[PDB]
């Protein structure tokens, strides 16, 4: 009988996707002992969260029936594996085989790319430094390619990533994984276009005056900077130095005592000196 | 304030060895279903942790090695690389940890040699990248547990050594640090896969040891901890990262030894044994085998003598003639 | 660069009695914050009940970075940020609280003050006024004070429990936390 209760929950998760498209995030919940004839699985409005009873039986039966799909020990249907799949990520994103079995799905024309997206960002709020979330991110980004301006369907998939990656480095202070994949889309996606760097300058200058300490993010000030200077043999890229370093000494003369703020100089006054 | 730990006067101040051992052979006889499916996707390195921390220790022998051995036997994939355990997928991160626990039993004929070298060829990439699996993830990491596992195998220069130190020498940064691919931000444990890397394939004379090293100098907080990056609490996995990063470009004499190993101690557990990240925290098999491997590259005499590169007893590597030249 | 707790609380002789208080949970995940409010407020009370009357102290441990100052009279006021906010700057807002607080409501319905019965409706506004430091009324006069006055600092809460106190007691024995707070204080240390 306790394999009847996982079967329902697995179908009430399916199904909260029925009754809402968009979820913002997936919780979790103490729920010491079960409640009488009550769904593990609870949301209310957009959110989504999972008493803990539940997950002391439902991940390790969910956890065995993809290593049987896997061993060829128990063959399960093609919407199963969607399935099965989808509440082991929600629960362990860096289980790296459970993201592999949707990688052959999507590339066998099954499962649909832009589902791992919805799915990926919803792992991203529970674990927001799991990497083979962002590792299987950038394979399906990738793949979203090949079926000088970007086109304006990339032009919002790539905007859509600028988004994401935002949110999970305001979960976790300095997501090195998050900045990292931030950066990999301006470089393969977006292919370092003059035009979307500018953009992505102003958008991250107030987080910075919101956000100190952060060295990932000050990278990501870094990498725009740098892209903008192999692009030009438009906008004058020495101005926007001059911007920069008075920017930073601000922030240190209101904030002081970050390192931070201090390698942040060093790598603007870098810039600076290697242009003559 | 900065943002950094504060050791207590009631903090270890000595070092536990036998309530390690301890720790690490009761570590997994609790029949906790969910823990194992939670970390069964990295229990390949989970034993490595395990058995390389307990032969640091000379407690290797109480470890079941029947058992281990037939496991990783039973993970080897058809195309030849290794899975983290039996029904995941290959990987090098577990490839390498299969290789490294074969290595310390002397038993690397349990698993068909040629065909993993074979998988770890097929991963390389046109510029001398390589990929974790056949996926194609791009890190500086895999360029890593390739030559780390070509190295345990005796055959490093099957695959191409030339573009491989190709590839590696972009990802510097102009802090002297290394990143994941060329472009990202300086991480320590990056560094310390890029350090371990250009050590195999001795390239160390094109590394700038002072200002590398300046930059994970720059990474000991007054608690004597070591972090991964500028801002971050100190950490043991990167208290370890760091230190074995100075030990290959011989800028180790730089750091406060004596602040760091309070550290290092101040993280045990009188109680229950094992290394947490942070004095106070849980402590766990990962921890406890940068805790251990720290002390021994500070000179600790009740453990054995670690190296920087593999992270594995120096006796080990002795007999397989592997010991990469390391900076003066 | 966030302010996440905001209360008033007045000392007594028996135990802090809770005046008026005021909650930015809106950084940490949906399902924590009907949990970690009840926490900004089980501290807010251990932090005022150890501290003497006529001083000024702050405790920093993890994310929480909370600022204290207990006046020379009965209440006093605790506010919780980040390790990122400024220490003397929460002191300037935590003064001007204060004195506003006293001219509102009078000595008499202090020590018996509570959340429904005292007026104050500027402790849900000001935390979002001042959530950054760089919009903020700069007052001399207090600014001048908090400079010539060195703050006492402890490295855990436990450095200002006694030799035989643990903190972890204290949870299970409160009378604030709720059952769904002391099962998340248990989940939360024994985890990381
Ligand atoms: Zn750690």
């Amino acid at each position: 009988e306790v394999a009847v209760l996982v079967q329902r929950v697995v179908k009430d998760i399916t199904n909260a996707f029925r009754r809402n498209p968009h979820i913002d995030e997936i919780g979790l919940i103490p729920c010491p002992e079960a409640r009488y004839n009550r769904s593990p699985i609870v949301l209310v409005e957009n959110k989504l969260g999972v008493e803990s009873w539940c997950v002391k039986f439902l991940l390790p039966y969910v956890h065995n029936k993809l290593l049987l799909y896997r061993t060829r020990k128990q063959w399960l249907n093609r919407d199963e594996l969607i399935d099965v799949t989808c509440t082991l990520l929600l629960l362990n994103p860096d289980f790296t085989t459970a993201w592999n079995v949707r990688k052959e799905l999507i590339l066998s024309g099954t499962l649909n790319p832009i589902k791992d997206l919805h799915l990926g960002k919803l792992a991203l709020t529970k674990f927001p430094k799991s990497p083979e979330t962002w590792i299987h991110r950038r394979w399906v980004l990738q793949q979203l390619i090949q079926e000088t301006i970007p086109t304006e369907r990339a032009q919002r998939l790539i905007q859509e990533e600028m988004e994401v990656c935002g949110e999970a480095a305001g979960r976790y202070p300095s997501n090195y994984n998050a900045w990292s994949h931030r950066i990999w889309v301006l470089q393969h996606l977006a292919k370092l276009d003059v035009k979307i760097l500018l953009d992505e300058l102003s958008s991250t200058k107030h987080w910075a005056s919101m956000h100190v300490s952060d060295h990932s993010g000050f990278h990501y000030r870094q990498f725009l900077l740098k892209s903008l200077i192999s692009q030009t043999v438009r906008i004058n890229l020495p101005h926007l130095l001059e911007e920069e370093v008075e920017f930073s000494t601000d922030l240190i003369d209101s904030y002081p005592g970050h390192e931070t703020l201090w390698c942040h100089r060093r790598h603007i006054f870098y810039l600076q000196h290697h242009l003559n | 304030p900065q943002k950094d730990v504060i050791i207590k006067s009631d903090a270890p101040d000595t070092l536990l060895l036998e309530k390690h051992a301890d720790y690490i052979a009761s570590y997994g006889s609790k029949k906790d279903d969910y823990e194992y499916c939670m970390s069964e996707y990295l229990r390949m390195s989970g034993i490595y942790w395990g058995l390389t921390v307990m032969d640091l220790m000379g407690q290797l022998h109480r470890m079941n090695r029947e058992e281990i051995l037939a496991f990783i036997k039973s993970c080897q994939h058809e195309c030849g690389g290794i899975s983290a355990s039996i029904g995941h997928d290959p990987h090098l991160l577990y490839t390498l940890s299969a290789v490294q626990i074969l290595t310390l039993y002397d038993s690397i004929n349990v698993i068909d040699v040629n065909k993993v070298v074979e998988y770890v060829k097929g991963l390389q990439k046109e510029d001398g990248s390589f990929a974790g699996d056949i996926w194609g993830e791009i890190d500086t990491r895999f360029s890593f547990c390739a030559v780390a596992t070509l190295a345990l195998l005796g055959k490093l220069d099957a695959i191409n050594v030339e573009k491989a130190i190709e590839f590696v020498l972009s990802c510097m940064n102009f802090d002297g640090g290394f990143g994941c691919r060329p472009g990202s931000e300086s991480h320590a444990g990056q560094i310390y896969c890029c350090t371990g890397f250009l050590a195999i394939t001795s390239q160390l004379h094109q590394v700038n040891s002072d200002l590398l090293g300046w930059w994970l100098c720059e990474r000991q907080l007054p608690s004597g901890g070591l972090n991964g990056r500028p801002e971050k609490l100190p950490d043991v996995c990167y208290s370890w990262w760091v230190l074995a990063s100075l030990k290959i470009i011989g800028r180790l004499h730089w750091i406060d030894r004596e602040k760091l190993r309070n550290f290092i101690l101040a993280c045990q557990d009188e109680e229950t044994g094992g290394f947490a990240d942070r004095p106070g925290d849980m402590v766990d098999p990962f921890h406890t085998l940068f805790g251990i491997a720290g002390l021994s590259l500070l000179g600790e005499e009740q453990i054995k003598p670690v190296n920087p590169v593999f992270c594995m007893p120096e006796e080990v590597l002795q007999r397989v003639n592997v010991q990469p030249e390391l900076v003066s | 660069m966030k302010l996440y707790s905001l209360s008033v609380l007045y000392k007594g002789e028996a135990k802090v009695v809770l005046l008026k208080a005021a909650y930015d949970v809106s950084s940490f995940s949906f399902f924590q914050r009907s949990s970690v409010q009840e926490f900004m407020t089980f501290t807010s009370q251990l932090i005022v009940e150890r501290s003497s009357k006529g001083t000024r102290a702050s405790v920093k441990e993890q994310d929480y970075l909370c600022h204290v100052y207990v006046r020379n009279d009965s209440l006093a006021g605790v506010v919780i940020a980040d390790n990122e906010y400024p220490s003397r700057v929460a002191f300037t807002l935590l003064e001007k609280v204060l004195d506003e607080f006293s001219k509102q409501v009078d000595r008499i319905d202090w020590p018996v003050g509570s959340p429904a019965t005292i007026h104050y409706p500027a402790l849900d506004g000001h935390l979002s006024r001042y959530q950054n430091p760089r919009e903020a009324d700069p007052m001399t006069k207090v600014q001048a004070e908090l400079d010539e006055t060195k703050i006492i600092l402890h490295n855990t809460m436990e450095s200002l429990l006694e030799r035989g106190e643990k903190l972890d007691d204290l949870v299970s024995k409160s009378e604030v936390l709720g059952t769904q707070s002391k099962a998340f204080y248990k989940t939360a240390r024994k985890q990381n």
